[PDB]
């Protein structure tokens, strides 16, 4: 393989192939963010759908 | 239209990923015990032989 | 095993009469509710307030005429949740507003996702390639295009198909009179993949049954087979020669043959789905402009294409006032298109 | 020009039928 | 039109006669097993 | 041997690239005649007075059609079921105006396709095969007979035969709906189950066999190379496929017997399509789909519409518009 | 030998069988409704 | 200059050519009417 | 008939471009060492 | 372990299906849905 | 061969029938009564044969208001009595 | 932009065998996808924010 | 304000959490009580 | 500009047909056992 | 048995480039006259 | 349409120049 100046500089950023944290690691915090993101999407969908109607939120061209 | 077609591309590549080991076909020595009912207590798990 | 996740995984994946799996948690309740919602509505629930129609055994409909009908056009594309702003938790009103429609459509959509996740999960446990799940994308593309995308492109769920035998017939005839959907080349490719798939289903079953090896003494030949046997049960060589000489070509590769049997109907359904996405926008193959320019200037020029648009025009004028009640159409007798006498 | 195009495609398909039958890859046992 | 009709009548008779005599020419024997 | 004997030997040879056979002696000329007449008419035929009211319909490419609108147009309603060969006409020009090519094509085609079916029996016998592939083909063949011969006979006219064309076909479907309410007929419903289920089981079988192919190739090669024409060993694991499908649904819902499986694959579409064909062939004699028009009535006697009545309104639109200059009296009785 | 009574299968069967019979009783009654 | 070891030969067998020409020509026979409109 | 003037070229290339793609791939397969 | 023969269970069960579906057909001609 | 008691064992056993010769008929009768009492109409909001139209009313009680459709149906229903 | 990207493509096609793309432990081609995700996600976050 | 549809939103959300919560409670409990033998 | 409506198809086929002939020949030369 | 008159055919890379140059430059020259 | 055609042909020619120069068959002394 060919070394270049830029390749030498970037080498550390492509040197941890396969490296894992032990076990479940941060999986539970991930799940919490996924849940909150599900709820966020449900909210924005229900607002656009007029299923969730909020004070001062007039979903229309005209305010 | 392209969104719907990309659903197929997702299903296809997700499949290729999770099933890389059988891409050319299934084990030629696949144990008939692994597909028959009640040999294992847990589908596809040799350690749960009943 | 290990922790609770792995003990749950164990139990979920037990080898039992009805396999469960992680997918089962999504599949089972959604499929159950979609099916029970259908049987519930068709047995007991009206469409008087949404369509001006009776639609249940309770009202006197039969298995052909019952349906769970779509919500009124004024509902727009409301999710129409039991607890939403329309029904406000009143189960009776929710039924009368068409809430069972979006109930069935949405649980049904999640159930199909769960079913296809089922096909992936079982394939992985048994160690087979997941082509069955892949083939099932065609049912998903159809369900999603027709029951979700189509009405989402139109004014409301009212124009989605209603869940019933006669209701679906009505949906076909609407698509003919309003979209000229038979003219559409994505529908034509659908039809080719359906009829060509049915053709391949029949011809491959008949060929195997008629090139069988004599593997028993019985004149009923089904017993002369063993799932575990090494050997092909029928002669590929003889089947190849037969069709080569009858039709001019034949399969010679069994693997290709079976992949082609996946390919044809799956591809045809996917093509029909694309045409329906276009119909969501009224982006139809309705006309050939060259035909219309000629026929407008030449009153002696007639083709089967011009004949069919006359039929469409009849369908629209005669069916619209009752089929689209929110429009309050009143079409005085004198304006209805009719040929002579009829 | 359109009639020509439609008949041209059709003629190519009939030619294709001819090569696919009589100049197929011949099936060989084993 | 008269000539055409007579021609077609002859052609059809010719082919029908091949079919009938053909199937009369020991057809059951023309198989790979018991003759 | 004598000339006749050698001829017979050639006609029945298992060695001809295309099998000829005695059925083939009729099939070859009749199919060739129908094909040639069809191609020439589809390109170049002038307009045809299908409904016998001097209103000629243009079917051919040179007279302003495309592949989708073009057809060979059915013979004139004035003809009815009368046999209209070329020599019955005063001229080719008259023959063409009255839709002679349609009769020529469909009679040669029906005879030729019936011989195609016989020929399938014939070759199977020459090859020492079991004989019923020809019974599977009877289903599409019955359906062709229904739309090109039985229906016209019932209604008294080849002008009501299915046109030989893509848009013509849809015309026939739509008029058939107005006149018979075919969608509401259980034999057409069984045909739908036959073709949708045939598609379904086609995809199912393709996918189950494909899913259990035995590894015989590397990741660079098509797996199709893992099968060699004529090999003795089965190329997939049916016990694996059954293992999968029995779990997808439940064990006894899946076949582990390939012979039973392939019989089912033959039977389901063939039977459904036989009912499709018999649906058309019995609506030919006007035994029509279920009629629940105004079946639901309230306590006073108000009609409470159902989806059946909405169908009826679409049917009425088709009925009142179709053949808009051909009816003089109030009932369309054929 | 000695079988469990209540299984996932048992539950599957009754989620379907139970409303089915109830519905069939409802629909039988309906056949005697007059307008 | 050094050869890339990832290169692979490509194939299209005769049947595949015929199947593909049939797909293309039939698709063209179907879509050409719409293209002329 | 007043057809779209681009119909011809659209149809021509629709056939030619992928047909030639396939022909190129077929011929170089045949020319590979027997 | 059996005591009632399967063929009896099937025959009674089948007859029960015929009765209820017969009733449903009867109802197409009487009361609601009868057109009358 | 997944463990559970074979169905054909269960449905030919005296005991299965002792339980079900009561549960099956009881469910069927409860379904019957759900209709014969009229209860089905009120749970689901389905009109009786005398409740589709008021005596002289011309048109259908079609819902035309998304957010007050519930109130519309309620008003449509008093306008019968 | 199109022109410059085309030229870069030529360079990357010819000079494909860069040491940067080789796993330093095995000498086999390797891309550390999890870390590439954070790098690209960070950049995308930066661009989104500045937009 | 909490509009009547935001209250419905919370009720839907609560209901869903409960169906899921109880579903997972029951499944976990049953998996614990009924372990595969290895 | 009111150009000849066949000029586009003529030019395209003029380019495409011989170019494709040369591409077919070149690629099947490259794929020959070297 | 095979025809011994068969021969492989070749078009080297330089000839491809020469040829495509000929074709494109002839098209560039003639296209004006085609459009007219 | 004509302008597109002429510019297309021209563009293809420039592309050819690039390939003919940078992706030529390299001259090699038979050595
Ligand atoms: C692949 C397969 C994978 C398997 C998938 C399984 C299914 C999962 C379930 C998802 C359900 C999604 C439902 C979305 C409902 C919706 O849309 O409901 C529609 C609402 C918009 O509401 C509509 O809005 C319309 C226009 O209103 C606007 O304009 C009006 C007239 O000017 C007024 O001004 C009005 O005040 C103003 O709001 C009308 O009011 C309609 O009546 C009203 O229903 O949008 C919205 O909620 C959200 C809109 C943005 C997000 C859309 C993403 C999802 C849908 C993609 C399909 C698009 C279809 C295009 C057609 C091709
Ligand atoms: C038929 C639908 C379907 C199927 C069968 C699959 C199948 C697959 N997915 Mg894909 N996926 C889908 C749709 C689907 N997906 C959709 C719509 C998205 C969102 C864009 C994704 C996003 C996605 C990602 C990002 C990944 C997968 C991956 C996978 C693979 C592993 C299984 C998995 O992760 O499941 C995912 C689970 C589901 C699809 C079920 C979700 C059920 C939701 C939570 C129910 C929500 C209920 C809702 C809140 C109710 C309110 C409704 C509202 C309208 C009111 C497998 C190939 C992974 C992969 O390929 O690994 C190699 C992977 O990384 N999926
Ligand atoms: C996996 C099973 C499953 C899935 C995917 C669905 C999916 C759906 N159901 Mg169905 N349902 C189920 C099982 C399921 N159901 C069961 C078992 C029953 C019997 C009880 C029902 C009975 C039912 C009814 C009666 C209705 C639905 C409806 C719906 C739809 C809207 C659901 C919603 O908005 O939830 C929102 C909730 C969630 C997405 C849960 C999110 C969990 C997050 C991650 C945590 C929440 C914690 C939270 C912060 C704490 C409480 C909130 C606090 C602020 C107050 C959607 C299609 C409605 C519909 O079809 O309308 C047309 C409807 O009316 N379902
Ligand atoms: C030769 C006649 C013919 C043929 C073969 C077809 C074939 C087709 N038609 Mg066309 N049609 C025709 C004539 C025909 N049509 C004519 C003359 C018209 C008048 C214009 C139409 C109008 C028409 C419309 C309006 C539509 C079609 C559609 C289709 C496709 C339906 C695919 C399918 O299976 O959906 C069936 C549904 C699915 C596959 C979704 C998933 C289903 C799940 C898996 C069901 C699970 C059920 C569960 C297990 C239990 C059920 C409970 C039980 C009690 C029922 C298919 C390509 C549809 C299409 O294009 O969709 C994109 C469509 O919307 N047709
Ligand atoms: C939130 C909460 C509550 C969560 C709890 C979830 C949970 C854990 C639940 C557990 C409890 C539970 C299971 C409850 C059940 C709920 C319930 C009843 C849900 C309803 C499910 C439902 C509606 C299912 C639909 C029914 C269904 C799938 C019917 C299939 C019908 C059908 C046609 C089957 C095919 C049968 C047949 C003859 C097939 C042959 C045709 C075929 C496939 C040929 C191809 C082929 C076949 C082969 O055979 C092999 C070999 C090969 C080669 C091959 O080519
Ligand atoms: C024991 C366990 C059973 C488990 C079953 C699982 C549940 C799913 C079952 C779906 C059944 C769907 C059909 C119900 C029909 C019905 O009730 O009609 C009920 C109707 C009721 O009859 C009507 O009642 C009215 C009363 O006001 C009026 O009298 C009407 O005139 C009258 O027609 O009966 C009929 O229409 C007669 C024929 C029914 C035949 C249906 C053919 C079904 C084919 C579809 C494929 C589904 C396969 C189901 C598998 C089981
Ligand atoms: C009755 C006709 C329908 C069944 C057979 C028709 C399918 C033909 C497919 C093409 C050939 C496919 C083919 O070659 O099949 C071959 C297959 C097996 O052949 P065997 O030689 O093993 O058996 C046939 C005889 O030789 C007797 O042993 O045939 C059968 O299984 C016949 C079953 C008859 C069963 C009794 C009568 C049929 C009842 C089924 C109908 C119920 C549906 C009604 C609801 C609407
Ligand atoms: C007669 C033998 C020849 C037929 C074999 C060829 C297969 C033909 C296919 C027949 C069509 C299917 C009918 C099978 C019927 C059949 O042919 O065999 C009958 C079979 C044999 O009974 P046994 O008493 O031997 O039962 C043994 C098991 O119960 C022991 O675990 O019993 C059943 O499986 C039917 C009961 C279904 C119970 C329904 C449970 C609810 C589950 C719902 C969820 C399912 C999951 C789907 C969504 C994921
Ligand atoms: C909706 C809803 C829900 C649910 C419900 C459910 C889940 C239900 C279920 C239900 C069910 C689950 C029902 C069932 C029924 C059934 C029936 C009604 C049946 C019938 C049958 C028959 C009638 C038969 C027929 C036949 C056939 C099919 C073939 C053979 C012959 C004969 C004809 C016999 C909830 C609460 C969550 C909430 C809200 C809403
Ligand atoms: C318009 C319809 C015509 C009506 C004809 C009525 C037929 C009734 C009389 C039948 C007489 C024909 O008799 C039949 O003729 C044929 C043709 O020569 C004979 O000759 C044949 O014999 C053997 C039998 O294996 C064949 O292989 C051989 O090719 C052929 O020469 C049959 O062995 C003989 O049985
Ligand atoms: C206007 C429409 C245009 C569409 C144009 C489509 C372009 C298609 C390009 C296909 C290129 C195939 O590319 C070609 O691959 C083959 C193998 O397949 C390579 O061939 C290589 O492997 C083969 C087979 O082992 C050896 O015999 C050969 O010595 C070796 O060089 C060629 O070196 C390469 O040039
Ligand atoms: C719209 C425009 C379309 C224009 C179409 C132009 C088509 C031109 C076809 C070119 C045909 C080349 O024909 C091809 O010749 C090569 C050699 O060159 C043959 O190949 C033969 O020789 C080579 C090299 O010694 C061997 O490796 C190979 O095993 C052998 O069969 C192929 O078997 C044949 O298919
Ligand atoms: C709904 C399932 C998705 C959540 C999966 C995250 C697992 S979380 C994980 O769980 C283990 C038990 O399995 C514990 O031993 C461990 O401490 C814990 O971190
Ligand atoms: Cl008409
Ligand atoms: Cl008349
Ligand atoms: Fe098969
Ligand atoms: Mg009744």
């Amino acid at each position: 393989a060919r070394r270049t100046w830029l390749g030498d500089i970037l080498r550390p950023l492509n040197s941890e192939y396969g490296k894992v944290a032990p076990g479940w690691g941060t999986t539970p915090l991930m799940a919490v963010f996924m849940g909150l993101f599900l709820v966020f999407l449900l909210i924005i969908l229900e607002i656009y759908n007029s299923t969730l109607i909020l004070d001062g939120v007039n979903v229309s061209w005209k305010a | 239209v392209f969104a719907l077609l990309f659903f197929f591309g997702h299903i296809w590549h997700g499949a290729r990923t999770l099933f890389r080991d059988v891409f050319s076909g299934i084990d030629p020595e696949l144990s008939p015990e692994q597909v028959e009912w009640g040999f294992y207590q847990k589908v596809g798990d040799v350690t749960t032989r009943k | 095993e290990r922790g609770w996740f792995d003990i749950l995984d164990d139990w979920l994946k037990r080898d039992r009469f009805v396999f469960v799996g992680w997918s089962g948690i999504l599949l089972f309740p959604c499929a159950y509710l979609a099916l029970g919602g259908w049987l519930t509505g068709t047995t007991f629930v009206t469409s008087w307030y949404t369509h001006g129609l009776a639609s249940s055994y309770l009202e006197g409909c039969n298995f052909l005429t019952v349906a769970v009908s779509t919500p009124a056009n004024s509902m727009g594309h409301s999710l129409l949740l039991l607890w939403g702003p329309e029904a406000q938790g009143d189960f009776t009103r929710w039924c009368q507003l068409g809430g069972l429609w979006t109930f069935i459509a949405l649980h049904g959509a999640f159930g199909l996702i769960g079913f296809m996740l089922r096909q992936f999960e079982i394939a992985r446990l048994v160690g087979v390639r997941p082509y069955n799940a892949i083939a099932f994308s065609a049912p998903i593309a159809v369900f999603v295009s027709v029951f979700l995308i189509y009405p989402l492109g139109q004014s409301s769920w009212f124009f989605a198909p209603s869940f019933g035998v006669a209701a679906i017939f009505r949906f076909l005839l609407f698509f003919q009179g309003f979209h000229n959907w038979t003219l559409n080349p994505f529908h034509m490719m659908g039809v080719a993949g359906v009829l060509g798939g049915a053709l391949l289903c029949a011809i491959h079953g008949a060929t195997v049954e008629n090139t069988l090896f004599q593997d028993g003494e019985g004149a009923s030949t089904f017993r002369a087979f063993n799932p575990t046997q090494a050997e092909e049960t029928y002669s590929m060589v003889t089947a190849n020669r037969f069709w080569s000489q009858i039709f001019g070509i034949a399969f010679s590769n069994k693997r290709w043959l079976h992949f082609f049997m996946l390919f044809v109907p799956v591809t045809g359904l996917w093509m029909s789905a694309i045409g329906v996405v276009g119909l969501a926008l009224n982006l139809r193959s309705y006309d050939f402009i060259s035909q219309e320019i000629r026929a407008a200037e030449d009153p002696e020029f007639e083709t089967f294409y011009t004949k069919n648009l006359l039929l469409n025009e009849g369908i629209r004028a005669w069916m619209a006032p009752q089929d689209q009640p929110h429009e309050n159409f009143v079409f005085p007798e004198e304006v209805l298109p009719r040929g002579n006498a009829l | 020009m359109e009639t020509i195009t439609y008949v041209f495609i059709f003629a190519c398909i009939i030619a294709l039928f001819f090569f696919a039958i009589f100049f197929r890859e011949p099936p060989r046992i084993t | 039109m008269e000539t055409l009709k007579i021609t077609v009548y002859i052609v059809v008779t010719f082919f029908v006669l091949l079919f009938v005599f053909g199937f009369l020419s020991g057809d059951p024997a023309r198989n790979p097993k018991r003759k | 041997a004598n000339l006749w004997e050698r001829f017979c030997n050639w006609v029945t040879s298992t060695d001809n690239r295309l099998y000829v056979g005695w059925f083939g002696v009729i099939m070859i000329p009749t199919l060739l005649a129908a094909t040639i007449c069809f191609v020439i008419a589809f390109i170049a035929a002038p307009p045809v007075d299908i409904d016998g009211i001097r209103e000629p319909v243009s079917g051919s490419l040179l007279y302003g059609n495309n592949i989708i609108t073009g057809a060979v147009v059915p013979s004139s309603n004035a003809i009815g079921l009368h046999f209209y060969p070329i020599w019955e006409a005063a001229s080719l020009d008259e023959w063409l105006y009255n839709g002679g090519p349609y009769q020529l094509i469909i009679f040669h085609f029906l005879l030729g396709a019936s011989c195609y079916m016989g020929r399938q029996w014939e070759l199977s016998y020459r090859l020492g095969m079991r004989p019923w592939i020809c019974v599977a083909y009877s289903a599409p063949l019955a359906s062709a007979f229904a739309v090109f011969l039985i229906y016209p006979i019932g209604q008294g006219s080849f002008s009501d035969g299915m046109p030989l064309g893509i848009s013509g076909t849809f015309n026939f479907m739509i008029v058939f709906q107005a006149e018979h309410n075919i969608l509401m007929h259980p034999f057409h419903q069984l045909g739908v189950a036959g073709v949708f289920g045939g598609a379904l089981f086609c995809a199912m079988h393709g996918s189950l066999v494909t899913s259990s192919l035995i590894r015989e190739t590397t990741e660079t090669e098509s797996a199709n190379y893992g099968y060699k024409f004529g090999q003795e060993e089965e190329t997939y694991n049916i016990v694996a496929a059954h293992g999968y499908f029995g779990r997808l649904i439940f064990q006894y819902a899946s076949f582990n017997n390939s012979r039973s499986l392939h019989f089912f694959l033959a039977a389901w579409p063939v039977v459904g399509v036989w009912f499709a064909a018999l649906g058309i062939s019995t609506m030919a004699f006007n035994l029509n789909g279920f009629n629940f028009n105004h079946s639901v009535i309230d306590a006073k006697g108000n009609v409470i519409n159902t989806w059946a009545d909405i169908i009826n309104r679409a049917n009425l639109g088709m009925e009142v518009m179709h053949e808009r200059n051909a009816h003089n009296f109030p009932l369309d009785l054929a | 030998v000695s079988y469990p009574i209540f299984t996932v299968r048992w539950v599957a069967v009754h989620t379907l069988a139970v409303p089915t019979i109830f519905f069939l009783g409802a629909i039988a009654a309906m056949q005697f409704i007059q307008r | 200059m050094e050869p890339n070891p990832n290169r692979q030969p490509v194939e299209l067998n005769r049947t595949s050519l015929y199947l593909g020409l049939l797909l293309i020509l039939v698709l063209a026979l179907l879509f050409s009417s719409y293209f002329f409109n | 008939m007043e057809v779209n003037q681009l119909g011809l070229i659209a149809t021509a290339l629709f056939v030619l471009v992928p047909s030639v793609f396939l022909i190129i791939l077929y011929v170089q397969t045949e020319s590979q060492q027997k | 372990g059996g005591r009632i023969p399967l063929w009896i269970v099937a025959t009674v069960a089948g007859m029960g299906v015929i009765v209820i579906v017969g009733l449903f057909f009867y109802g197409a001609y009487a009361g609601l849905g009868s057109s009358l | 061969t997944t463990g559970e008691r074979p169905f054909s064992d269960i449905i030919t056993s005296v005991r299965y029938w002792v339980i079900h010769s009561i549960t099956i008929p009881a469910l069927f009768i409860a379904g019957w009564l759900f209709v014969s009492t009229g209860l089905a109409y009120d749970v689901f909001g389905t009109p009786r044969p005398d409740s589709y139209y008021a005596q002289e009313q011309r048109s259908i009680p079609l819902v035309t208001d998304r957010f007050e459709a519930k109130q519309q149906v309620e008003t449509f229903l008093e306008q019968l009595k | 932009l199109s022109g410059l990207l085309f030229l870069a493509a030529c360079w990357h096609w010819v000079y494909w065998d860069l040491e940067l793309f080789r796993d330093p432990r095995t000498g086999e081609p390797a891309l550390d996808l999890p870390k590439m995700f954070g790098i690209h996600l960070f950049l995308a976050g930066l661009l989104c924010f500045g937009f | 304000t909490i509009t009547p549809s935001l209250k419905g939103f919370f009720i839907g959300l609560l209901s869903g959490a409960v169906v899921l919560g109880l579903t997972f409670a029951v499944l976990i409990a049953i998996s614990q009580i009924d372990k595969v033998q290895r």
